[PDB]
DNA sequence: TCATGAATGACTATGCACGT
DNA sequence: TCATGAATGACTATGCACGT
């Protein structure tokens, strides 16, 4: 057990559930979207870490620089867990540690970056399964009579609307499909309901097969050599959408 | 160089100063209980469509279009302004419908303007109704380009129903919100009894509007700082938040709170607390947590210990914490651009004032328009009767100008009218359509003698009022939330 | 709870990440020259009716319409991105026409947004010329509310015109800014040219391109750099500000700076002076002094010592300041939706590409309207040549339907022209405007011919491209500001 | 006597000039982040300073002396015009013998003039006396002729007399572009800020005179003091007849 | 001494590539 | 190490009146 805050980051919404077994630990990107999942959340197994910004790339910045880092101390010091040598799991103040960004293009380069921190920093997190990532809502269906629906993607969207239409079911067509373009859209209820709420959140937990072939990923992807990534992209991007099929 | 003594200068720049923040900024009109940021900020969105009827607009074309047309100040304020109008524990009846994070009744801030999407509320939709029907004086914005309403329409009492507080030079004003059912039967009094003195409508309007009506509920306590505030328009109410006892199942008690009174932050009042028993000051305490969400609402758990008498720290909440706290009513509104305390009576009397004004020149509006459309209409069916010579007088026209000479002359018919017959599309020649016309004469002039009507009769006037408003409070009325209780 | 692998997801999220700023934020489109924020900005302004036939609008509307329609990020990066568009020592030939404080070269920043207002430029204004006439690609905006364009006519090259510089990911853009007057000379000659080759082309046009021309004026010594930049499309432009030596009357002299080098802040460059004399590495260097003014422009004076040679002072400068500085250019721009580093020739060939592209699609809307409209009239002229008939039809008709079809069997038309036939006013039954109908149509049968003319005919198009251009060059062409010298 | 200006223990605010002179020099107090960014592009660096005040500044009526002292805006104008304050007061160490207070034309510059006005006579009262606190005029309107040199207004009068005049020597404006209205300082740019309040050439000053301190302190303390009842009745007793001071 | 709310925005840190 | 330029906003201080 471990004392919540009622000495750790002046961001962080601590939660109330002194075991870490069942503590919960939302990293969040933005203050607006950290501040309604604070409302949102079940503050007795879920604490909220906002973080504020992209994260430094601690492949490419010097060591001291990152210890230097507002963001990153938070993090370290939330987690309560030290970082590479000094990194004891028995410190850990939460067994699941949620990464919750946007769907965009900055919230996976943020994703990056955190796990880019985690398997640098403190990988045994990864390892040993404690690391997960939150499918944010991409569309609200808004029936007229009917609750309202989530999608977590277009095809989704146009399954369940197909579905409600062939029900009966209708939508306005001025209000309609809200499309959500990032976590800091949304309010309380609909973050809890969607992302937060263990009975339907949609997690995905983050899994480490072969450490050395991460490793090199890791450091092409993020290091400084840029002649490395530029030809990784170019290799690469072209099969992006294949890598699951 | 030109010299200037500073008594002059200092006397005269802090005057100005003054005054328009009595009259222009701090306080409200008493006619629809707005500031000029809340004026402006409605009839932007109002003008730029962004209504119920419609998809939330991006808060930022809100904030956008007041700062460029009518508020020549910061968007951040602006956004603050119309942010606050949004949330349901600042105003009992919210005129602006706020999507996204617009903060919390504790310190978590509202989003910023970029993350919310914002329009107006029904109600807000009554606040402006028929504004566009010259119901209401218009004056030119801050650099002439285009008109602002001075007043809305308010088609209901929106200064008593979402108070007002605000702080300006010399004076302020600090109103509470009340129930908008409570007001509506005040009115419909107010209305019936037009005749009544000052006396006696104080005493009828006081026994219907039983007290204030916060949107944050908890209790009102005692009845005499509520008859202050109506008699005098100044009175301290005194404020509870409700507090439930529960026990364990050891035997231990422990308090839970649900509400707190108006204007009590949240999270003020936990660290109130707990700074108030780290170092004593409430004893008997013996564990603070925060079980709220948005669930459950507030629940604030007080466990208290086994040598601790459950009201004995009630009271002593009470005492040392804003669990019991009061309002200090002050009933300052602006009358006809003059700063003015009001008894209950008058604020409910000059409110009734401008309705019958709102009404009464939405008749003059539409009798005026009805006689235009009645005047061509009329023009049109002297042309259907000699059509024929008409349209051949058209026809053997040169120009356009001969054929409408040649109209008026024709037909012993106005310019105006001519230039109808000339704009006539070749569709209303058909029977059928030559028929519509006739006939929306006899419609029109139906319309123009019942106009009239209205215009010659006070009592029909009343009558709009108080159906109209009828039907607002029916639709949008609400149960009390405030629970009035004795000493 | 589904499990991902950390190599697929890092993989998948940063090439997702990569891409999306290589294609859609920090590089610009070759066609146009323009970023998406850019180009999303301009016509919003553009569509807001922001334009220069009108006063400026709050800058704050601009943001508000961009960020609410078409680019869904945050409203101070779009106003950062609107003012540096309107900021002459940035931009070659500025595309907002800025009102108020929008900075300066040094460190003193714009005014916020609620200070200042914008509209488009009349260059701006050739950006988005005709882009009303299906003479580009539209697409949805973020949530399908709205279309957007995916490319700006852009009656005028303005990649190479303002150039661009743009970090995003595994690349970076740097082109520099170049003269329109110039840049014209190379597309005439690549339009009479059609055909020649990449040799021929490169080398036509870099004989008409002479270089880069900076809004900060300044000079550019040697011509290697500039030659790689066009072949290569990498190259290091040596630049170098402007030094004048005064001899004062007490007998010494000093160095005065007029101008610097493209994006040399004018206050670090002072900063840096001072600092390496501080530590003492500029020696001879005697006094420091701004005499900068907005009447006199950049005016650094430089007093050295009475036992100091000022070449040797000035060569100095050149090696131990931005004096003189290297521009690393870098020709890379988005082509089909491809990142790729190109020619001189390839440029330009590109961008007249686009422009043959804009007029032929131009051509065929107005070919297309030209159709419907005389489609129209031929209906038109047909109910005049039988007039007396048309009318007696619509009156015996119980609907406007029976009106219409009997129109249909009268004279063989179409249910559009019936229509069109329907709506007509009396007004056009005078003799002029019957007469104006009839002229209607043989213009506009004159104006297809025309119309179908230029489809059928490359040279023509060509010709209207070079007509276009050479009349938007005459107008808003200036004179070189970069000295070109030799090493 | 000569004081050395700030080039690379003073304000960080402060945009100083290069004259050593006081008596040549000049000390603009701006309204404002923006306002005084512009200034700073269109005064004369030589015998102009820009000091600009963010927000309103603090009443020292209201305020006790250590929160004054601590304020971020007083300590800038304290230490910026080298002199003391009180009985510290040393004319001697004035750094600029022209204290020109600049604010919007509108309602809350009004205001800000009266907090400094405030500063300045119960801190630095000689500065007064002496006649080193001007006022600068701002203009209200910009009349952009199509033809000719374009016209600064300082008053809706003036505007009204230059628009006639014009039309009637058959000058032309635009129905649109037209008469620009300035809502605050910030809304100009360099230029504009140069030709109608900086140029000493063209420049509105006006001279803050003192006649009757003792009147003065009593009128300082009615509108500026603790006391609120005064001043709400001083209000409502003068502001009727605050268009009649001149007349 | 703290809350109210309508007025009077610059500063702070990162990603990313490239050249000093 | 710094500059470039589109991306990912909370904190900071006064006026003003009034009540605990
Ligand atoms: C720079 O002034 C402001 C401060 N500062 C003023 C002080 C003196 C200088 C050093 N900083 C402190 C804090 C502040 F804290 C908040 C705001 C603010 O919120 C605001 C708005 O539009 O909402 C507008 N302004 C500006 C119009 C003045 C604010
Ligand atoms: C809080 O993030 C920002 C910072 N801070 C991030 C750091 C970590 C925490 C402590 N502060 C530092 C500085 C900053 F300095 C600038 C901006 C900024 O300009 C901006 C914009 O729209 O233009 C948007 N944001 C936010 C959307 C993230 C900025
Ligand atoms: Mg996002
Ligand atoms: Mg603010
Ligand atoms: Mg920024
Ligand atoms: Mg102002």
């Amino acid at each position: 057990a471990l004392v919540r805050r009622k000495g750790l980051p002046g961001k962080l919404a601590d939660c109330r559930s002194t075991d870490p077994r069942k503590s919960e630990l939302y990293v969040v990107e933005g203050d607006s979207a950290g501040g309604s999942a604070k409302s949102g959340r079940d503050s007795m197994f879920q604490a909220i870490l906002p973080l504020r910004g992209k994260i430094i790339n601690v492949e490419k910045a010097r060591i001291d620089r990152v210890l230097k880092n507002t963001e990153v101390q938070a993090i370290i010091t939330a987690l309560g867990t030290g970082i590479h040598d000094e990194f004891d799991i028995g410190k850990l103040r939460y067994h699941k540690i949620v990464l919750m960004a946007d769907a965009d293009v900055d919230g996976q380069h943020i994703s990056t970056l955190l796990l880019t921190l985690l398997f640098r920093f403190m990988r045994p997190l990864i390892e040993n399964g404690h690391v997960f990532l939150a499918q944010p809502p991409l569309y609200k269906l808004k029936w007229q009579r009917s609750d309202p629906e989530f999608a977590y993607s277009d095809r989704e969207r146009d399954g369940l609307l197909e579905a409600g239409l062939k029900a009966g079911k209708k939508i306005n067509k001025e209000d309609g499909i809200q499309r959500y373009k990032g976590l800091g859209e949304m309010d309380a209820k609909e973050l809890w309901e969607t992302t937060m709420d263990p009975s339907v959140r949609v997690l995905r937990q983050v899994t480490l097969d072969d450490a050395a072939a991460a490793d090199e990923l890791f450091s092409i992807l993020m290091g400084e050599d840029v002649d490395a990534r530029r030809s990784f992209i170019t290799r690469n991007a072209k099969d992006v959408r294949f890598l699951d099929v | 160089i030109e010299p200037v003594d500073i008594e002059q200068e200092m006397q005269r720049s802090y005057i100005d100063y003054a005054m328009s923040v009595i009259v222009g900024r701090a306080l409200p009109e008493v006619r629809d209980g707005l500031k000029p940021v809340h004026r402006r900020v409605l009839y932007a969105m109002f003008d730029s469509g962004f209504r119920p009827d419609r998809s939330h607009a991006k808060s930022a074309r809100s904030v956008a279009e007041t700062m460029g047309n009518y508020h020549p100040h910061g968007d951040a304020s602006i956004y603050d302004s119309l942010v606050r109008m949004a949330q349901p524990w600042s105003l009992r009846y919210p005129l602006v419908d706020g999507q996204g994070n617009f903060g919390s009744p504790g310190n978590d801030p509202p989003a910023a303007m970029r993350y919310t999407e914002a329009r107006l509320t029904p109600l807000a939709m009554e606040m402006l109704r028929e504004i566009d029907e010259e119901t209401v004086d218009f004056i030119p914005n801050y650099d002439g380009r285009v008109q602002e309403p001075t007043v809305l329409p308010s088609r209901f009492p929106n200064l008593l129903a979402n108070g007002s507080g605000g702080i300006a030079v010399g004076m302020a004003t600090n109103i509470p919100p009340h129930n908008l059912r409570e007001l509506a039967d005040a009115v419909f009094w107010a209305l019936e009894n037009h005749d009544a003195d000052e006396e006696e409508t104080l005493a009828a309007v006081m026994g219907r509007v039983k007290g204030p009506d916060f949107p944050t509920a908890g209790l009102i306590v005692g009845s005499q700082g509520t008859a202050d505030a109506y008699k005098t328009g100044r009175g301290s109410i005194r404020m509870r938040g409700v507090v439930e006892v529960e026990e364990d199942s050891r035997g231990r008690t422990s308090l839970v709170i649900t509400e707190l009174p108006y204007q009590v932050n949240h999270d003020n009042f936990i660290t109130s607390i707990a700074e108030q028993v780290r170092d004593g000051k409430l004893a008997g305490i013996s564990n603070i947590e925060d079980q709220s969400s948005d669930r459950v609402g507030l629940r604030i758990v007080i466990e208290i210990k086994r040598d601790a008498v459950a009201k004995v720290v009630i009271n002593n909440l009470y005492k040392h914490t804003q669990l019991q706290t009061s309002f200090g009513a002050n009933m300052l509104a602006i009358v006809d651009g003059v700063p003015r305390t009001l008894r209950l009576d008058q604020l409910i009397r000059y409110y009734v004032d401008h309705q019958l004004d709102v009404i009464v020149r939405r008749t003059t509006y539409r009798l005026r328009k009805a006689n235009e459309r009645a005047h061509i209409l009329r023009g049109l069916v002297k042309a259907l009767d000699a059509l024929d010579e008409v349209i051949a007088l058209i026809r053997a026209s040169e120009t356009v100008d001969i054929a409408r000479a040649g109209l008026i002359e024709l037909l012993d018919i106005d310019e105006i009218q001519a230039q109808a017959i000339l704009d006539m599309q070749l569709r209303r020649l058909a029977a059928l359509e030559r028929q519509r016309i006739i006939d929306d004469l006899a419609k029109i002039e139906a319309e123009i003698a019942d106009l009239e009507d209205i215009l010659a009769k006070p009592e029909r006037q009343r009558g709009i009022v108080r159906d109209e408003l009828a039907e607002i409070v029916d639709r949008h009325g609400d149960d009390r939330r405030t629970r009035i209780i004795a000493i």
